[PDB]
């Protein structure tokens, strides 16, 4: 049970790592352009946005 | 015309931020911030595709931005050091304009407004190419020369 | 207009190579390198079905390519020989300009750029029509009339 409990553990946190990595590769361009907007969809899958 | 859009970064040769539109943009291969008061305190994000560190401009200098577009007709176009020809979808200057340390220099439109920032160079031949960003139809996308060196 | 992108090949009757955009390109009918410095150490892809051999440009020469199209509107363009018009989709010129050894020539638009290389010619009576390659549709194809002689 300790075992396992803690692979698991670092399984879920290894997951919310696409946070960490995937979220950046996505979103990063939305972030660097001079005045351009992310579209609607996209900006309620990255939790990123209440509007622009 | 006006050149001065641009704020300098170290008190060394290492290149400078643009600002831009709504943001504040910078190379990220160069380092040491405070040729300006406001490098001292916005929070950078930074992307390793793209050597951008960008920051959204501060309430007091929201009214100063430079204007820009995605825009890029073939021919000529202006930089501090002078005229800069795009053509085969490439910047191109005579060798010997632009150096190490001369980089986050805009490339303007002659209608006024930015569409690239300079980060490099190349040397073959010497009519030196240059490694830039710009922003295509509304997303930031790097260009590099075969051989190009940061800036 | 200058012909001086052109670099020969051998001590021979036998041809030139055209440095053309991002790359050498020459006719693959014909032989012998090593009467310019850049062709002795590139490696060269090939095909039959087009008739070039070609290489993408050493990292000292590409300020010094011939800029390209696939533009091609029925007209005049140029090349060594002087004029030769492009109709009915052939290119063309005055019967008895070119010979063997004159392939691997480029010609030009009268704006100054590349649209196609020759390859040899074919005659009837005071008719005449080049064998070209050329890159309609972004993609190399062979044009070729009949009887059409190697140069």
């Amino acid at each position: 049970v300790s075992v396992a409990s803690f692979v698991l553990l670092s399984m879920v946190g290894v997951a919310v790592g696409m946070c960490m990595c995937a979220r950046r590769r996505c979103i990063t361009p939305y972030e660097l352009t001079p005045g351009a907007t992310v579209p609607f969809l996209l900006s309620l899958i990255c939790c990123i946005r209440t509007a622009k | 015309n006006d050149c001065i859009f641009e704020v300098k970064h170290e008190g060394k040769v290492t290149g400078y931020a643009c600002l831009v539109g709504d943001k504040v943009m910078k190379p990220a291969h160069v380092k040491g911030t405070i040729d300006n008061a406001d490098l001292a305190k916005l929070a950078f994000k930074r992307s390793s595709k793209y050597d951008l560190e960008c920051a959204q401009i501060p309430v007091h200098m929201k009214s100063d931005a430079s204007k820009f577009t995605h825009e890029k007709p073939e021919g000529y176009y202006n930089w501090h050091h002078g005229a800069v020809q795009y053509s085969g979808g490439r910047f191109t200057i005579p060798t010997g304009a632009g150096k190490p340390g001369d980089s986050g220099r805009p490339i303007f439109d002659n209608k006024g407004r930015v569409v690239a920032i300079v980060l490099g160079g190349a040397n073959e031949g010497a009519r030196t190419a240059l490694s830039v960003v710009t922003w295509n139809k509304d997303i930031v996308t790097k260009i590099t020369p075969e051989g190009a060196e940061e800036w």
